[PDB]
């Protein structure tokens, strides 16, 4: 859930 | 090797890879607990792992 | 984030999951895992190309 | 150089 973008590589 | 989609994901951004529940991904990387890298419609980019979930 | 390579040559993308760049450019390698292909991100966007084109940078 | 596509993943 949330779609995080700040975790993407 | 390949993963079933959970749930419809919309790319956002060109180095994402959108794709539909149900549909069946490739998993080119599953490294990052979070955002793997994938190959559909001969194209790859980035989707959160949890949308997904592996057969190969 | 990622480490960088510096492209040695030209690539030429054949496929719209490779990765065409330009000698010089340097690219995001997401994944070095594979001996002969990387996963590289440049020109925002991801693709593949030959691990052996490029040269980490150290710094 | 060279470029074989068969052993990309």
């Amino acid at each position: 859930p949330s779609i995080d973008r700040s975790t993407k590589p | 090797p390949w993963a079933r989609a959970l749930y419809d994901f919309e790319a956002l951004e060109e180095d994402e890879l959108g794709f539909r529940s149900g549909e069946v991904v490739e998993v080119l990387d599953s490294s990052n607990p979070s955002w793997w890298t994938g190959r559909l419609h001969n194209k790859l980019g980035l989707f959160p792992a949890n949308y997904v979930a592996p057969m190969m």
